[PDB]
């Protein structure tokens, strides 16, 4: 999983 | 209903109690309410929407993943059960994208005309869609193109109508760089946008306040570590 | 139902994969449902049946604190509605409370013969009672005594049957403990609790296997640092 | 909140 923008 | 007889402005009140109590499901009941009351939402109003699914909807992808994995190893020559779970928590997280989905599409994606309402909810759509995609099995092609579309649509307004450094502008940037590596299969292409957007960002920080500034270089912060994470 | 179509052992395993996936709720229903199968709990059952509601509870709890704080700074000359969330999340920790003792008392109490599930089950419902007493505002002085009760037949069981080490007894010494300082106005008998049950526990250490003084004494750490806190 | 037994 690539992070994502949190939030 | 359920939420027909709560005000408006207490509607949003609690959402705010919610999160604070990381009450994310009710927070987003709250907020579900509140779109329903059909006016447009604030951009305070558009972050509580955004953080109450996306923590609902983080929840149940975390459960995929594990039952997922599970399940994967359980092939490669036990019963249905695994299977069986994987899918209750599918569904469950598919009507909570298809939810999202419907509020964005009645009504809030066609009364947003402001540059930054209107790409936080293209923003959003090609979320869920994305979301919609990581478990789809073609069904699948027109989701994936479903998600795209609202990228791109979101991409153009963002970059004709907002700075290079607006905090929407990147998140929508990182979000589309992350679709194209994770699932469109286009890594390249993830790298070029997440590059670019992180470039054309440096070059405006110069025109910020401090405290603009801060919300800016925190998400090419975020930019930075994917790339460093692709390459 | 709405377990009540699924096979005993494939709510056990679907409990088991809930609690892999950290989806608690899920858990609770499957484990509620097994019980309501009608047959005693093994060992291992008995401890997905506590991971299951003390996770839901857990998180109901957390939010009630926070919801009371905020509506504790409310008053000292708004609206009702930090109330009413307050009310609405305190409702449905009761529900939760009441669902776990309808368990309890219909029939896995009655049928625990064996000195470890019965002060097992005994124990939980002193905890349930607790949470009880924790919202209630004299319906909280049958409440406290309903929770005294169900821990003092627990500990006269455990210190009849079960040796000073064994976890079940040291567990339910701490929640015990834990009541008199916090829901009975007794810290010395709180206090006193705690070190009588350390003593006597550390005395018997010598008889274990490691595996067994791994367990005991990481329960004994847990009482010693109620004590620090105490004194 | 004096800690009460996890698990």
């Amino acid at each position: 999983r690539t992070p994502s923008l949190p939030t | 209903g359920a939420m027909g007889s709560m005000e408006r402005a207490s509607l949003i009140q609690k959402a705010k109690l919610a999160e604070q109590a990381e009450r994310y499901e009710d927070m987003a009941a709250f907020m579900k309410g509140a779109v329903e009351k059909g006016e447009e939402l604030s951009c305070e109003e558009r972050n509580l929407l955004s953080v109450a699914y996306k923590n609902v909807v983080g929840g149940q992808r975390a459960a995929w993943r594990v039952l997922s994995s599970i399940e994967q190893k359980s092939n490669e020559g036990k019963g249905p059960e695994v299977r069986e779970y994987r899918e209750k928590v599918e569904t469950e997280l598919q009507g909570v994208c298809d939810t999202v989905l419907g509020l964005l599409d009645s009504h809030l994606i066609k009364e947003a005309g402001d540059a930054e309402s209107r790409v936080f909810y293209l923003k959003m759509k090609g979320d869920y869609y994305r979301y919609l995609a990581e478990v789809a099995t073609d069904d699948k092609k027109r989701i994936i193109d479903s998600a795209r579309s609202a990228y791109q649509e979101a991409m153009d307004i963002s970059k004709k109508e907002m700075p290079p450094t607006n905090p929407i502008r990147l998140g929508l940037a990182l979000n589309f760089s992350v679709f194209h590596y994770e699932i469109a299969n286009s890594p390249e292409e993830a790298i070029s946008l997440a590059k670019t957007t992180f470039d054309e960002a440096m070059a405006d920080l110069h025109t910020l306040s401090e405290d603009s500034y801060k919300d800016s270089t925190l998400i090419m912060q975020l930019l930075r570590d994917n790339l460093t994470l692709w390459t």
